[PDB]
Parts: structure tokens; sequence; C-alpha cells
């Protein structure tokens, strides 16, 4: 498990536009946010960015 | 005296009274007082320059009482024999004691350490060809010893059973035998390449006991304790690295026997090749120049007609000359037989590893005739300060024995007292209430007992297992990985299968329901099973030691007996005798005084081929 | 076929839970 | 193996917070010295049924 | 290829080895008194706004000094509010705190030290955690400074224990705004000397390179926590010579509790206001009722000292002929002082004054320069 704050989301967003770019289209959209996170941290995208 | 008149004070000293030695007027500095009457060192801790003058103290004095404040030295004649081993002078000696006392140095304790000092490495025996010899670089002084002629550059050889009466023929009068093993001269017997690995870490306090050991350069036969959990195993690892020469070690149990062989293989580069066994199941030696052997005490010391294997395997190693011995649990050594294990094995080096320094009787002190000199104390307060052994917090639960047991404790044999003092339904009571507070505490709880029918009633009673002598090997390490891993095992009950050297999961309680008379040994055996927890790392940790005993009783004599040896090492048994909440539990055990009077009952009830077809 | 299975579902009840949660 | 989230607002993180200083409370409680380690029981009355 | 128990025994007694002492002790004595011999009367802003800007990150939560760094920091500025409110009545401060990387203000402006000791009791129990930010601080004590008048010098005390700070935006922009502010800040480190803090007490501080102080032990913190209290020095540049307008209230007596104008609780006592005769609970504070500032003349009177300072008392000759054999103000009688043999009356400790020419004994000389601030001698002689 891990714990994501508020603001842990918006420095995310802020230091990588990418990770708020998938948010914007996919949310609202087509899987909840919590889904999202959870295909996100699952991701190689996520390991790239680490 | 120093023409001093004496005070209206010095009538209760007994000839103690010291005031003639004249203050020197730079006392304050120094952390010394000297008692010329049997050598005693009162040493102060919390003045300048006490840890210089500590070591030295540890280096030349035996430690009689180390508490807090004010440290308590003995200058005896093998603390002196160890000082000048490792280079100090007499006059060197002398002078630092009398630089570091604030009253001068008296002439009595002056001649004692030239006395003692003196006469030292004269009578060396050496070993040569598994033959022993007794060996002098002065010619006069073989011949001066004739009383006890045992005769089979100037030396003659005696018999291998009598390097005992040698020893202690030679201590009784003023030429104490050296026995010191130069290994790096030695090159008759055949190296080893054993040496530690190097991810292996060795303490400071193990560091200190080695350089005890081989300050010299030499190893010198001697005795170390250490309390269980401060790695005397890993001393013994790092012994025999250092010597680097065919080791045997000695254990009281085969289970300690695979523990030491799997310490070696382990913590040390030795090939498993040059490792064996030789216990009842195992009895195949290593094929190589040098290597390790690891057997018990009463394998090598059996008198009883052994099998033609094991006849072999010590045929083996009696005509085999080794270079080192370490005597794990040297306790034990001074008994009948198992004396002769030093004698009947020739090794140049013996190394004896204990926690329990102690037995009820007087031959511990032969110990310095067979293996050598007490090489090095471990401060026990020292290590629980700096969180190398568990800070336990000794205590001592009065139970007060009921009306009726104790009318039947007086007029009853001792036999049947003991179990009567044991059974009482107080010690049962106190016995559930701490199990339950230490069980809601979150800690590992193991009760000790060694009477196994009252064993087995206190674990029926409390719902606990309990694992004793006839318990199968099975159930037992069944029962051991449940107490390990289990949450809803937390207490289990030991007779005293629990006190010898056997593997026991770590625990951070202690309860000792009932115990063998004044046993010091087992009642510090019993303490090193909490000694060694993993929450040591932890700040405020705290493990528990609890000693239930009975009111008024002999039992209150056999726990100050076993006591006294753990004072001695410095710990505080606070009694106990209220606990708050005894009334307040759900469940008492015989809390009616019909159950008290029926559990009376049962402690008082308990005491040709054709004609072989006939058979 | 069963780890994929296992993380959608996963990532079903999460979002089950978060949305109950809500 | 699987992967599991915390989405919060930062608002119930105060109370994650405040769960964590109880379980260092609780922390705390277990290794609490006993009552009759601290201060002697001599002058309580003995102990019994 | 040998091993360490091998070695010789270390023989750690052997390595001890064993009247001029107080010419040593003197050196030193007279080396402390050679770094007080610079004493001027320069103008310090007596009226201040010192915003205490105090770290709550995870670099308090060492224990290198004991027994955390947050709780010892509290004390100490507990302290330090209770010495520079008795030494500067007059000068309001703020407390703000970083904590998780949010600077976080627990105290507004006042001229009430109860209401900042009382803040930072409340700060005193939570645990300091966080990553700190030098440029949230900064900004907020910019914020916090705006209001405060020109006449009221503006300074910023920083008690930063991290070495590395995370900013929103740029740092020299925020320097830049402080300078331009004519706000002062002094930096007190706790690790080491940070290089944009030096940069911020340099800037800020008209490139004076002496306001970023570094503690070694207890005794430096303690000593740097009571520089503070002293004002600031003004530079020469500073133009902002106003009169201030304020009055000196009388302090109304009356059994009969009635209503204070500043916090609307009953009160017996107070003081009304000479202007606009509305009472107030505490002096020094701004009138609730007219923006004056209402002070006493106790008030005025703690300040003189710093706008005249005395000169520190001279060391007598040793050869010179004394001229009392006894103190002036303390009548302890000086001793022979035979530091040596030959001594003789070596270091006399005598101590003239520049003006009246009177001896003082060395508690003299430390009471009359610390608590007292007036020479007795200097008043004793008949002008
Ligand atoms: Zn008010
Ligand atoms: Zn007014
Ligand atoms: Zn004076
Ligand atoms: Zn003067």
């Amino acid at each position: 498990n891990v714990n994501l704050s508020r603001e842990k989301i918006l420095n995310i967003f802020e230091n990588y536009p990418i990770v708020k770019k998938a948010y914007t289209d996919n949310v609202p959209k087509n899987f909840k946010e919590p889904e999202f996170w959870a295909r996100f941290f699952s991701s190689k995208l996520f390991r790239k960015l680490r | 005296p120093a023409d001093f008149v004496p005070d209206s004070v010095s009538g209760m000293f007994r000839s103690h009274d010291f005031s003639y030695l004249r203050l020197r007027p730079d006392h304050a500095s120094r952390p010394l007082w000297i008692s010329p009457s049997d050598g005693r060192i009162i040493l102060e801790s919390f003045s300048p320059l006490a840890e210089q003058a500590q070591d030295f103290l540890v280096t030349i004095a035996e430690p009689i009482s180390r508490p807090s404040h004010i440290h308590e030295y003995k200058i005896t004649a093998y603390s002196l024999y160890a000082a000048v081993s490792v280079g100090l002078e007499t006059d060197d000696i002398i002078s630092v004691l009398d630089r570091l006392s604030k009253v001068p140095v008296a002439e009595s304790i002056i001649n004692f350490i030239k006395g003692a000092t003196i006469s030292y490495g004269k009578v060396k025996l050496v070993i040569k060809h598994n033959r022993y010899f007794v060996e002098t670089t002065q010619a006069d002084i073989l011949q001066m010893l004739l009383n006890d002629s045992v005769i089979g550059v100037h030396s003659f050889e005696i018999a291998n059973e009598s390097v005992e009466v040698v020893k202690k023929r030679c201590q009784e009068i003023d030429y104490p035998v050296l026995e010191e093993y130069d290994f790096r001269n030695d090159h008759r017997n055949p190296d080893l390449d054993i040496d530690l690995k190097p991810s292996t870490q060795i303490r400071p306090y193990q560091e200190k006991s080695l350089s005890k050991m081989f300050g010299n350069g030499r190893a010198r036969s001697g005795i170390i304790v250490l309390p269980c959990g401060a790695g005397k195993t890993l001393v013994g690892i790092t012994a025999a690295c250092t010597i680097k020469k065919s080791v045997i070690v000695l254990c009281t149990s085969s289970v300690s026997v695979m523990q030491w062989r799997q310490q070696f293989l382990q913590w040390c580069t030795l090939q498993p090749e040059n490792c064996a066994v030789f216990t009842s199941d195992n009895k195949e030696m290593f094929q190589t120049e040098s290597g390790l052997v690891v057997s018990t005490y009463s394998m090598v010391a059996n008198t009883r007609n052994r099998s033609h294997d094991s006849q072999k395997v010590m045929d083996f190693l009696t005509g085999r000359e080794w270079g080192f011995i370490i005597l794990d649990e040297v306790h034990v050594v001074p008994a009948a037989m198992f004396r002769r294990v030093v004698s009947t094995i020739a090794a140049h080096a013996k190394l004896g590893l204990t926690a329990t320094l102690v037995r009820e009787d007087d031959k511990i002190g032969d110990l310095n005739f067979l293996i050598g000199p007490k090489l090095y104390e471990a401060n026990w307060m020292e290590l629980s300060q700096k969180g190398h052994i568990a800070n336990v917090q000794c205590a001592e639960v009065w139970c007060p024995m009921t009306a009726e047991f104790y009318q039947e404790y007086l007029r009853e044999t001792a036999r049947k007292r003991m179990l009567l003092y044991i059974m009482n339904p107080t010690k049962f009571q106190a016995c559930q209430f701490l199990i339950q507070y230490h069980e809601r505490r979150g800690d590992k709880i193991i009760v000790f007992s060694d009477n196994v029918y009252a064993l087995q009633e206190y674990a029926l009673k409390m719902g606990k297992p309990f694992i004793y002598g006839s318990t199968p090997q099975q159930e037992r390490m069944n029962i051991l990985q449940n107490f390990q891993y289990n949450d809803q095992i937390n207490t289990i009950f030991l007779s005293k299968v629990g006190d010898t050297s056997i593997d026991l999961p770590e625990a951070t309680c202690l309860i000792q329901i009932s115990s063998h008379y004044g046993s010091r040994r087992q009642e510090a055996q019993r303490l090193g099973r909490i000694l060694r927890a993993k929450r040591r790392n932890d700040e405020g940790f705290n493990a528990f030691f609890y000693s239930l005993v009975s009111k008024d009783t002999q039992e209150m004599y056999y726990s100050t007996k076993r006591q006294a040896f753990l004072v001695d090492q410095g710990y505080a048994f606070k009694v106990i005798t209220h606990l708050h909440g005894m009334e307040n539990i759900p469940n008492l055990a015989y809390a009616s005084p019909r159950e008290r009077r029926e559990l009376l009952q049962e402690v008082l009830l308990k005491n040709h081929p054709l004609i072989r077809k006939m058979y | 076929i069963k780890m994929t299975l296992q993380q959608i579902i996963s990532r079903y009840k999460d979002a089950d839970i978060y949305e109950e949660k809500r | 193996a699987t992967l599991h989230i915390n989405i919060t607002t930062a608002s119930d993180e105060v109370a994650q917070r405040e769960l964590q200083e109880r379980q260092a409370e609780e922390k705390r409680k277990q290794n609490a010295v006993p009552e009759w380690h601290k201060q002697s029981t001599i002058g309580k009355t003995a102990l019994g049924r | 290829g040998g091993y360490a128990w091998e070695d010789e025994i270390k023989r750690s007694w052997d390595l001890v080895k064993v009247m001029a002492s107080l010419v040593a002790s003197i050196v030193e004595a007279r080396k402390k008194r050679t770094a007080k011999k610079n004493i001027t009367p320069y103008q310090r802003g007596i009226i201040r706004s010192l915003i205490l800007t105090l770290d709550c990150s995870e670099a308090m939560l060492e224990k290198d000094l004991r027994p955390n760094r947050h709780a010892m920091i509290i004390q100490y500025a507990i302290d330090f509010v209770h010495e520079f409110f008795d030494q500067n009545p007059i000068s309001q401060m703020g407390i703000i705190i970083m904590r998780n990387g949010l600077a976080q203000l627990v105290s507004q402006v006042s001229g009430n030290p109860q209401d900042h000791i009382d803040a930072l009791k409340s700060i005193r129990k939570q645990e300091p955690k966080g990553n700190p930010s030098l440029q949230n601080a900064l900004e907020m004590a910019r914020g916090l400074l705006l209001p405060v008048p020109a006449h009221c010098t503006r300074e910023v005390l920083i008690v930063f224990g991290s070495l590395s700070t995370t900013d929103p935006g740029d740092i020299h922009q925020t320097i830049d705004s402080l300078v331009s502010e004519k706000i002062r800040v002094k930096v007190l480190g706790l690790s080491a000397q940070v290089a944009i803090c030096k940069e911020l007490c340099k800037a800020t501080n008209y490139g004076d390179e002496s306001f970023y102080k570094i503690l070694l032990d207890e005794t430096h913190l303690k000593e740097l926590f009571n520089e503070a209290v002293t004002p600031l020095p003004v530079n020469k540049i500073n133009k902002g010579f106003t009169l201030v307008k304020m009055g000196f209230p009388t302090r109304i007596f009356e059994d009969t509790p009635t209503f204070c104008s500043c916090h609307s609780k009953l009160v017996y006592g107070g003081y009304f206001c000479p202007n606009c005769h509305s009472k107030v609970c505490s002096l020094p504070t701004v009138c609730p009722c007219c923006d004056l500032m209402l002070i006493l003349s106790t008030h005025l009177a703690r300040s003189y000292h710093h706008l005249m300072p005395l000169k520190t008392f001279a060391e007598v000759p040793t050869t010179e002929k004394f001229r009392s054999e006894d103190c002036f103000s303390c009548q302890s009688r000086f001793p022979i002082l035979k530091n040596h043999k030959n001594g003789k009356l070596l270091t006399s400790s005598r101590y003239r004054c520049e003006d009246c020419k009177q001896e003082f004994c060395v508690d003299c000389d430390v009471f009359i320069h610390e608590i007292l601030h007036n020479c007795p001698g200097c008043e004793s002689k008949p002008v």
C-alpha cells in the first residue's frame, strides 16, 4: 500500500505535466481516479519518471 | 604501624585500622585505596583518572565486585601471574600503584607483589610427541622438588594422568607452572588455514578478552567467562583462528556440538572436510593432516565399554597432539571423570568458555589447576548498559503460604516439604497473574520449574504447553516453533531441560516456580535465556526475571543462596510482596477454600532349532 | 490470465471501495 | 504482488497522523514499567486471593 | 600479517604523564577584554519589529543538542522573548515557524510577550517535521513587517537548523524585496554556514557578514540568543529620523471592574489613554481606540543605556601606585594577588574608570557594565 496525499498529487502534476495530461483525458472520461493511479503505478511511465 | 596512637574508635576494627597510613596531599586526584591486610583495592569510579586506573586494576587484580560508584578489587597470585605474563614488570606495577593510591603502599603489599611475581616462568609444562614434559631453565629447581616424584634444557617426563597432581603440587610450592603455547614458533604440529570470514565483526569486549588471552604473543591457557548471548562461541572461533592449529571442542550436549559445528562453518573459513563430529550417530574423522573435531564431555570421558568405532576414534584423538582445546561450559569440568578430559587429550592450549563459573562445592577453584587462570571476567552491567545483553529487571515475588499448606509443611520430611512449598496456591495465583500481565504486554515468557509434577500441574491449570525430559523430541521442536512463531503461544513451561544448553526461542520474561536447591549455576543459566533478546536495540526495553518463592520456608534460604551469584554480578533483586490486581483478575487459581483443600489432598496423596518355538 | 485478472479485479475492488467511502 | 493506493484530499491525513500517534502511544504502553517495579510494594498489603 | 590481540598491551596508565596558572588565565581574560575595547555610541533603533522565524522541520529531530533541537530552541526562544521584552519593551514581535514546506504564523506582531510565550508553549508539544522553506518564511515576514511604521526598525531573526531549503519560487527576488523594504535579517544557524543565509544576511545588513551567527555549544547558543536582544546599530544612509507621537497614560485606580478597550473584558486596574480616555490592559501597547502609542517613562528609561554605553573599565597597571586598598562602590579589599613567588601585585584587580579615575573590583566591573549601566564614581564626581 502507498499513501497518496493531495499535495503529493499536486506535486506529481506540477513536476510531471505528462501525468496531469494523462489525468485530464482519462479520469472524467474512461475510468475513475483511484483506478487511474492504480494503473499508473503499475506502468512503465512511472518507472521511467522515477 | 607508623608510630601512630590508636583512636578511641579503633576498637571495632579487628586490626584493620589503617589510619597510620599518612594521606597524600594530592589524594583527591588519586582513585585508589590499598588495604594492607588482604591486598584489597578500593577504586572510586567518579574521580578523575579512574578508567586509566580501572584498566590497570583489571590487568593486575581480580574484581570482587563492580558497582556503580566504588569498585573493589583483589590482588591475588593468579592475577599477578596474568599481569607479569603480559609484560608488566614488578617495579612498574609497584610504581603505578604508588602513583595511583591515596594512602602509601604498605610494605606487606609490596613484599606480596615481590613474592608472587618472582619465581614465575621457572617450571613449564611442554608437550613433545604426545608426551608431557616439565621443564625448567634453572637446574636446581628440578632437584629441589622431591616430594611428588612421578618421573617416567633441564627437564623430566611426567605421566599423562599425573599432570593435575604436578600442577597442584607446584602451586603449593612457590613455583607456579607456566602454561603458554607459542603457536607462532610451533612447527611440529601441522597448521590450519582457518581464518575469520571478513564479514564477521567482533565486539570490543571480545577483543579485550582475547587480548587477555593472547597478550604476549603466546596462547595462554585459561578461562574466559561471558554472559549468554555475549558471543562466547564467537570468542572460541576467533581463538581457534588465532592459533591456527588443530582444534578439539568439548560440549555438554549433542545439540551444542551441532551448534558449535555450525558456528565454525559459518563464522570462519573452515572447510567441511576439515571438520568432524564425534557423537553417537557421527563417528567419521577428517582425513586431512589438521582440522576440527567437536564432541561431548561424556563421549570423551566414557569409562564404560565403548563401541569399536568409538574406541578407534578415541585412539585417534589420544594419539594426535592437539594444538587447542575449547572446553565449553567449563564449570562441569571439575566433575569426577570430566576432570580427566584435560589429561586424556594432549592439548597445548586450553580455553574454558562459560557463563556460570560457580559450583556448589569447592571444586570450582580446581579449574586453575585444570585449565588455567581466570583470563577475563566480563562486566555484565557494562554489557547491559551498552546494549550487548538485555537489561533484565530481576525480582523476587514473595508468595505467602496458606494456613493449611503451612500446617502440613511443618510436620513433614524435607522431600515432601519441597513439593509442598512449590505447590502453594498463592504461587499459582502470582504466576497466573504474571503470565496474564506479561502476555498483555506481548512478552515471550519461559516458566522454569525443576519439579516435573509441579510443572505439569501448573501447565494444566494455566493451559500452557510444557516441555521436560520424557517429552518426545519432535513434540519439543513443534512446541518451540509454536512458541517462536504462533502469537497464541506466548508461555511455555520448562523443566531442568531448559537450564542446560539446548536451543530456545528468544524470551523477554521469566518465572521461576521452583529450583534445584541453591544452585547458583542453574540460577544464572536460567537468567541467560532472556539475556540475549532481540529487542535490546529498542529504547526503554527491559526483560523481566521473577523468582516466585514461598514465604517463611527454606525456599527463602535457597533463593538467597541462588541470588548471591547474581548480586555478585551486580543485579538487584527487588522483592515483591504485593501485586496490584490480584483480586481484580477474572479467574484465580484455587481462590475458593474447597479448591485449595482439594489441591492439598492431591499433593498429600502424591506422596536345536526346533526347541526355540518355546521362546 | 490470473495476474492480468487479479490486477484488474483489484483495481475494480479499490474503485468500488473508494466510491462507497465517498 | 498487487498494488493498492490511498487517495486523500489532505483532510483525513491529519486523522491518519493522529492514528499513528495513537499507535505510538500503544507502543509506549507496551514498554511501560510494571507498578511493582517502579515503586516499592512493602507498605501495601500482602498478595493473595 | 599479525592480529590485534597479539600486539603489545596499550599501557594507558603509562601514557598519563604529570605556578604561572594565574598568568595563563589572565592572558585569556585580557584577550576577552581586548575584544570589548571597541565601545562606541553607535545609533541603534530602539523601536524594533522583530520577526522570530523558528525552524520546525526534520532537522530539529536530530538529538545533537540536548535533548532534541526543537525543545531547547523553543525554551531558548521563550527565554529570548522574556529578555527581549525586558530590554526592548516598546518593540513588537511576531513568531513564525517553518513546517512541511509551509511557513506557519503562530502569533501576530504584538507588544505583549505573554501571547508569544503562550504560542511558544503551544508549539512545544507538537513534533517538528517536514522540509523548511526559507522563501515562504521570508515572504510571510515581509507581509507581517509591511504595516510596520518607518520609524520602527524592521528586523527578522531566523533560527535556521537545516542545511538545505526548498523554495516555491526564486529566493533572490525575495532577498531583493527584503532589501528594498529595509528589512535586516539575522540568521542563527545550527549545523553549518549555509551560503544562501550568509548572502541574505550580507545583503540585508548592508554588506555586513557578521549577522550570520553559528553556535558552538550550549553556552554559545545562549550567548547568541542574548546577543539579539540588543538593538542593531543602524546605517548612516538611513534618514528615517521621525518624531513619534505617543502618550503617557496615568495608572487608573478603581475597585469596580470596568470594560477594557483592548479586549472587552472586565478589568479592575488599567491605564486611561491621555488622548482619548480609553483604558488599556497592559503597556506598552498602541491605543485600541485612537491608534496612539501608550508607554510609560520606565519603558523609555530602559533604552538610554543603549544610546550611551559605559566605557569599559581599564585594568590598572601593576607598577602604578594604587589610590585605594578597597573597592569604591563595593569596598571589597583588593588582595595581594601574588600569582607567583615574585609576582608581587601582578594583575591587580582594580578597574580604573576613564572619567572619575575610581578603582573597582571584578564583581563591580561585571555588575556596573551589565545590570547597572552607570558608574557610581562618575556620579559621585562633583561636577
Ligand atoms: Zn484589555
Ligand atoms: Zn487613545
Ligand atoms: Zn566592588
Ligand atoms: Zn566612572
